[PDB]
């Protein structure tokens, strides 16, 4: 994941805002940024 | 104006037109597919999303 | 214990890093046609 | 208000000074450094005896010390019937001193605000939001018609526009007619939506230090020097208190009986 | 010919009139804020001009009217103050030791001036009357004067030895020096870094307004000691946060332009008419 790429996050709730959401206009939002740090993954070789 | 307001902007006999503004919490999680190659077991074929 | 070094990004090996999730506070606004009374239900639950 | 007709030839009535001194109470709010410099503690009793010469009965005078101006700003209860507020001026405290003077001198009708649910406008010129607490840092994010920040992101409190920081009392005026989202430290500070009614006749502010700087009217254009914002120079708190005692008749003449059908009960030191 | 100066306009005191002389050569009136750079420094934002334009649009000013202009500090803004614009407000951040420079910039902008040059190295100059000053503006002006006798002999200063001259303004961006009216004077300053002009004062420029952001009331535009007028346009506020100051100005903008009046405005942006 680098600058040229993108991350999509689709979202849905059980509230009234999504009850019959099939047409939408004037769509906008404000999301504060976030950070994602990758953890460690051990490649289990047979020997070594 | 409320944080979770339910505002109207046009109403008709069958249809209406609601304006919805909501405060939300987007909790998501990355996905990965580790596919390790065959062979002796020292090779991995793909580490994808 | 490898040769490939000093290269930026995020790998797919473990982007979660033991986090149960990545949280973004946010809000959205939208305008949508819906039937006149909220006692309707579009299909949301699925069999594939 | 019903009409009250009155002739223009009736003879002036006798002096009501003695009646009001027998029927009312005076109360002085002074900073702790006053007592510290006085270095005494028979001084309250001595000043009560001194007031008795000017004609205030023994129990009529109430001395309510406060720590300092910014700390007294937080929700000042004026337990009295004629209030004097000695107010020592120091540089950089101009706005906070002015805030306190505005708050107590002007009559306010305040309503609670629920920051966590509603976005609040300001109705007009007379409306303000007053935040009081141990440390109020109100941050405002104005909103569009679709409730989206301008100059700010509604969910990122860092991008908000700070209009007060760590202040015990802040009287914020924002652009009227625009919804706002507020961030204020809900555990510490309480914010209320208030409208300025007429003035409060009960209270007078004796600025003790520097130049004429108090600006009760938040409007930039008008800077009226109201009669109840008195001022005097000082070097010795004993001299200040003797000045007040000697000229007490003039001060209470400047002040006048409070007139408002209040609704919030609170303790008063009446006779 | 003229605009009918020399004949009187008559009006009735018991009638409210209807028809008006509608005239406009504009897009519309343009509010115009001058703020110190420290304001933007403290704000630490940069969609903030957009934010304030959106606010003014609510208050009734279209988008392309309001303008925001940064100046480093009041002393540096004083040198050749240009008001390129229609409804001018100037936010002056008061602080100690800048009392005279602030009062002097206020005196320069709030009032209309009619300035002639001064070939300093050739002639000797006087001051005709109470409304006449010498305005010196530049990177660093240092005005040293020397009054002259009726015989053109210096008094208290030898006209040749410049070190004996009386310094009246030392290393200032703007110096509005008034000297004794009726004395010939020999003047010395740093001709490359400064320009000195013989300026009469016409009526007051009733267009620009001055909001003193800091503390006590010190602005004395009237160079006279006896009079210290407090004009409607000498506005003042008590400040801690520049955001609060700008919100105050925006909220009460209508009253501020009600105090002002745009009918006084020149073609050029200069703070003083120049009449060679
Ligand atoms: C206005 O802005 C301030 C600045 O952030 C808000 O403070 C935030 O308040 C919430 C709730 O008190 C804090 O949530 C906490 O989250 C941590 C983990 O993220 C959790 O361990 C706690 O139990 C709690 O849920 C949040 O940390 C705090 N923000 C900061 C930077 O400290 C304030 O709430 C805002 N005003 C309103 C009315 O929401
Ligand atoms: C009012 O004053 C006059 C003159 O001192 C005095 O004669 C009169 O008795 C006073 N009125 C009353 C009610 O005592
Ligand atoms: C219209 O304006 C003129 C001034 O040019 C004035 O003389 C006249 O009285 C005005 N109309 C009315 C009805 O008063
Ligand atoms: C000002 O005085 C200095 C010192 O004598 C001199 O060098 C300079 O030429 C004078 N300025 C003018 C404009 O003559
Ligand atoms: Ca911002
Ligand atoms: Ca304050
Ligand atoms: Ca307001
Ligand atoms: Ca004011
Ligand atoms: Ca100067
Ligand atoms: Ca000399
Ligand atoms: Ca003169
Ligand atoms: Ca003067």
């Amino acid at each position: 994941i680098k600058e040229n790429s993108y991350v999509y996050v689709d979202y849905w709730d059980d509230s009234k805002a999504f009850r019959n959401i099939v047409y939408v206009r004037s769509l906008a939002a404000n999301l504060n940024s976030v950070r994602c740090t990758g953890g460690s993954y051990h490649f289990s070789l047979p020997v070594g | 104006a409320q944080v979770d307001e339910d505002i109207i902007v046009s109403k008709t006999s069958l249809w209406k037109e609601m304006q919805y503004n909501r405060d939300i919490i987007i909790r998501f999680k990355f996905g990965n597919s580790i596919v390790k190659m065959g062979g002796l077991g020292y090779k991995w074929s793909e580490i994808s999303y | 214990r490898t040769r490939t070094v000093n290269l930026y990004g995020l790998p797919a090996a473990n982007p979660n890093n033991g986090n149960e999730y990545y949280e973004i506070s946010g809000r959205f606004s939208l305008i949508s046609l819906v039937p006149t009374n909220d006692d309707y239900q579009t299909p949301i639950m699925n069999s594939v | 208000n019903i009409p009250i007709t009155g002739s223009m030839d009736t003879v002036y009535s006798n002096s009501t000074r003695e009646e009001v001194f027998l029927t009312s109470t005076l109360c002085l709010y002074y900073p702790t450094e006053a007592s510290t410099q006085i270095s005494d503690g028979e001084w309250k009793d001595s000043l009560s005896q001194m007031f008795l010469i000017k004609g205030w009965p023994t129990g009529s005078v109430y001395f309510k010390e406060y720590s300092n101006i910014v700390d007294f700003s937080v929700d000042p209860q004026l337990y009295c019937d004629y209030n004097l507020v000695l107010m020592k001026y120091d540089q950089s405290l101009e706005l906070d001193m002015s805030e306190l003077a505005d708050l107590i001198l002007n009559e306010w009708l305040c309503n609670p605000m629920d920051i966590t649910l509603y976005y609040y406008q300001q109705s007009g010129e007379s409306n303000k939001w007053i935040s009081m607490g141990s440390s109020c840092t109100v941050k405002v994010c104005p909103l569009n018609t679709q409730t989206l920040g301008i100059g700010c992101q509604t969910t990122n409190v860092d991008s908000f526009e700070t209009v007060a920081e760590n202040e015990k009392l802040a009287i914020v005026d924002v652009v009227d007619g625009i919804n706002h989202k507020i961030n204020l430290t809900t555990t510490t500070c309480t914010i209320r939506n208030c409208k300025k009614l007429g003035p409060r006749e009960n209270v007078a502010v004796i600025q003790v230090g520097g130049a004429n700087i108090l600006d009760i009217t938040a409007d930039p254009t008008t800077n009226p020097q109201i009669e109840r914002m008195m001022r005097v120079n000082w070097k010795r708190w004993w001299q200040v208190f003797y000045t007040i005692v000697d000229y007490i008749n003039q001060i209470v003449q400047v002040m006048s009986k409070r007139s408002r059908s209040l609704n919030s009960a609170a303790f008063y030191y009446r006779v």
